[PDB]
Formats: structure tokens, sequence, C-alpha cells
């Protein structure tokens, strides 16, 4: 059986703070 | 046939003698630091 993972499973790639930025 | 073989560290062996080796490697990453030099912190 299956289901569609829409946008799930993104994670913070590194332990660095960033703000108001498209990385 | 055998895959594995041994050294033979007789004291009578210098290139054929056993050397101990340590390889220190440093985890530089963006996590909190935990292994640090003796350099004292200021105010």
């Amino acid at each position: 059986a299956y289901t569609n993972s829409f946008t799930r499973g993104v994670y913070y790639p590194d332990k660095v703070f960033r703000s108001s930025v498209l990385h | 046939y055998f895959p594995l073989q041994s050294y033979g560290f007789q004291p009578t062996n210098v290139g054929y003698q056993p050397y101990r080796v340590v390889v220190l490697s440093f985890e530089l990453l963006h996590a909190p630091a935990t292994v640090c030099g003796p350099k004292k912190s200021t105010n």
C-alpha cells in the first residue's frame, strides 16, 4: 500500500541559524 | 586459499618492526564544541 508524501521530510541541513533568506 | 594474514613482530626484525600509530581527527562541525584547548576564557 502507498500514500503521497506532499511536502514532508524536509530537515534543517546544518546547525547554523539563518533568517529571512532563501538558501 | 586464505584472505587473512598476520604480522610477525620478532624483536630481531627497522622498517619491518611494529610502529604504533594514533590518528587524531577533529569534528569541526556547527554543533556545540566539547574538545577545547587550555586557553582561558575572559569576561
